């Protein structure tokens, strides 16, 4: 008339590939046909395939972590170059072009900015 | 235009981070420049299916 | 066996790892197998030189 | 006093799972 | 095989029967409904086989009892609107900035577009402390984004490719403009 | 692209990228969205 | 279901977080489409859902227009809208809002939604710089 919890016990005790297989098969036991659409759409949006909502249309970017003063302050990049010549009015105006590129990223930005020292410094 | 007029309009453009030099608007143009920047496969993709069994 | 061959000293994680992937499926490919005695598990364990408790 | 709310954070599929259990078995049909 | 319709009763639970946006299914749909430019003395066409049918965005999955019933369940996800901004005249005095962001819903596998990162800020003058000649040089410096007759200052930054960079990069310029509008340079003397 | 920019700076129905006749033939079918001839 | 029904449901984690919540003076929702009917089912989908989720909304329909092309051959495409200013309505309820009608965005119609948050002055444009 006793519940099974209680009674004789031992008493002995008080208190790689074969992990990542063993994860997989307990992945199974709860793995079930779907049952309708939202589980579907569910089941999409964990896998990825899905587009986030409300949608943000910079999802999944991030240009890098740059800030805005990496984009809009590209002169000191110029500091290599003629300080006072006409050189150095093509490469301010080149640089004011660059800051005001929305489609580009920094590394893009510098690379052509040693592009055009490279090519003065052979000249 | 008064003289006034004009520094402080440069100095709207070098906040603004306009060309604070106003180079006329011939040489302007490359500022233009800068602020901007398969059939094929898909039919040996269609004999594959082909070949397959899976086309036609 | 082409890098025992070639002298080179194979680490004591990656014979561990071989042996893990050897033991997993019996020296089958991915789709029970019978234990084969002198099967490639055997060997690979009877070559390594110092045997740690992950190997056993 | 303006007692600007607390913001409420929620996983991402945390509305697909409301409206699913919203809505219950259909009896009448196979399988999905 | 017959169609399952037979099966519906006339008091099911019709949003279990389209839980989500899926076509119309003559099979699923009990209703007889006829849709197509009759022939002459003909009807317009049935359901089964109908592709105009099949054409039309419907509605079935979105009922106003399935409405209802969805966004009961919504509402635990919502927070409310502060009790002490009743109207637009408390908005504008403790919140004066305002700060216009836009994003686009298109159809496609891309969901970028070039038009999200712009960015808009508006602040009425009156809710900066400027002096007399801190406002007129403000005024002077921004030029045609400042609005007479709204005293409404509008910053649009569109340079930086995110938005958080072009929100940032108009908070900036606001700083400025403001800094170098409460300075009187040895130039500024004799105006 | 670039490369060939930086030297420069120092000194039918294409719409939709189709023939054009196939355009006529696409449209006709009501095959486009919101492409409805008047 | 008669009798078999679910005994309980997992209602989804909502934590209420400590940082403040964003506050939107006004969100206007464009909706651009090809077809009227569409359109005016789509109005009456979210207005019944800004009505029951207690957010404030007004709707009006900005004009029509036209692109004509001739290739003579003439073809010409159609654009109606319709807009939705929803107002008052803090950053939880918008987002979840916003959520729901664009998962419910029906075929061939695209969305333009402008949010205006509500923000305060930097604390560096409180004084001038000594």
């Amino acid at each position: 008339r006793k519940n099974i919890f209680t009674g004789k016990r031992l008493n002995i005790f008080d208190m790689s590939l074969w992990d990542v297989e063993f994860a997989k098969q307990l992945a199974t036991v709860n793995e079930q046909p779907l049952q309708n659409g939202f589980e579907e759409l569910i089941q999409w949006t964990k896998e990825g395939k899905l587009w986030e909502f409300p949608i943000n249309n910079e999802a999944g970017f991030d240009d890098d972590g740059s800030e805005f003063h990496e984009h809009i302050f590209l002169e000191k990049h110029l500091e290599s170059f003629p300080k006072q010549g006409p050189i150095r009015h093509f490469m301010e105006l080149v640089t004011c072009g660059l800051s005001k590129n929305p489609y580009l990223s920094v590394k893009q930005k510098v690379e052509h900015i040693e592009w055009f020292r490279n090519y003065f410094n052979e000249k | 235009l008064s003289e006034y007029a004009f520094r402080m309009s440069r100095l709207s453009a070098r906040l603004f981070g306009e060309v604070t030099r106003p180079t006329n608007s011939k040489s302007m143009k490359v500022v233009k420049l800068f602020s901007e920047l398969n059939h094929h496969t898909y039919a040996e993709l269609m004999q594959t299916l082909r070949f397959l069994g899976l086309y036609r | 066996d082409q890098l025992l061959q070639a002298g080179t000293t194979v680490s004591l994680e990656t014979t561990n790892s071989l042996l893990d992937l050897l033991c997993y499926y019996g020296d089958q490919e991915p789709s029970g197998v019978t234990w084969r005695a002198k099967n490639n598990a055997e060997r690979i364990f009877s070559l390594m030189p110092e045997k740690n408790e992950h190997s056993y | 006093e303006v007692v600007i709310p607390k913001k409420k954070t929620w996983d991402k599929v945390a509305v697909l799972q409301a409206l699913a259990s919203t809505v219950n078995r259909d009896t009448t049909a196979v399988p999905y | 095989l017959p169609p399952r319709t037979e099966k519906m009763a006339v008091d099911q639970d019709w949003p279990s029967v389209y839980p989500v946006a899926a076509p119309f299914k003559p099979s699923a749909v009990p209703l007889p409904v006829r849709m197509g430019y009759p022939v002459k003395k003909g009807v317009p066409m049935a359901k089964e086989g109908n592709l105009e049918l099949l054409k039309i965005p419907n509605f079935l999955h979105l009922t106003p009892v399935a409405i209802k019933k969805h966004c009961e369940a919504l509402k635990d996800f919502c927070t409310e609107w502060p009790a002490a901004l009743d109207s637009d005249e408390k908005c504008e005095k403790h919140f004066p900035i305002e700060i216009d962001s836009t994003d686009y819903v298109s159809s496609g596998p891309s969901v970028r577009n070039p038009r999200a990162r712009v960015v808009v800020l508006r602040v009425k003058l009156s809710s900066l402390n400027l002096d007399d000649h801190a406002k007129k040089k403000l005024i002077k410096l921004v030029g045609e984004r400042y609005c007479k007759t709204t005293d409404v200052l509008t910053i649009k930054t569109d340079r930086c490719p995110l938005r958080r960079q072009n929100y940032d990069y108009a908070v900036y310029l606001l700083t400025v403009l403001y800094h170098e509008s409460w300075n009187t340079e040895e130039w500024e003397k004799s105006k | 692209a670039d490369e060939r920019l930086r030297i420069n700076s120092l000194r039918v129905k294409r719409r939709w990228r189709l023939s054009r006749i196939v355009f006529r033939h696409l449209a006709d079918h009501g095959q486009l969205s919101g492409i409805q001839r008047a | 279901l008669h009798v078999d029904v679910p005994k309980d449901l997992t209602k989804p984690v909502v934590t209420i977080s400590d940082e403040p919540d964003i506050l939107y003076k006004r969100l206007s929702v464009l909706v651009k489409g090809h077809d009227k009917a569409v359109l005016d089912s789509y109005e009456y989908f979210a207005v019944l859902a800004a009505k029951e989720l207690g957010i404030s909304i007004k709707v009006h329909e900005p004009p029509r227009k036209i692109e004509r092309f001739t290739l003579r051959v003439q073809y010409e495409m159609r654009t109606l809208y319709r807009c939705l200013e929803l107002e008052h309505l803090t950053g939880s309820t918008a987002d979840v809002y916003l959520e729901y009608i664009q998962r419910n965005l029906p075929e061939g119609v695209a969305m333009e939604v402008t949010k205006t948050q509500l923000e305060q002055l930097p604390e560096h444009i409180k004084e001038p710089i000594w």
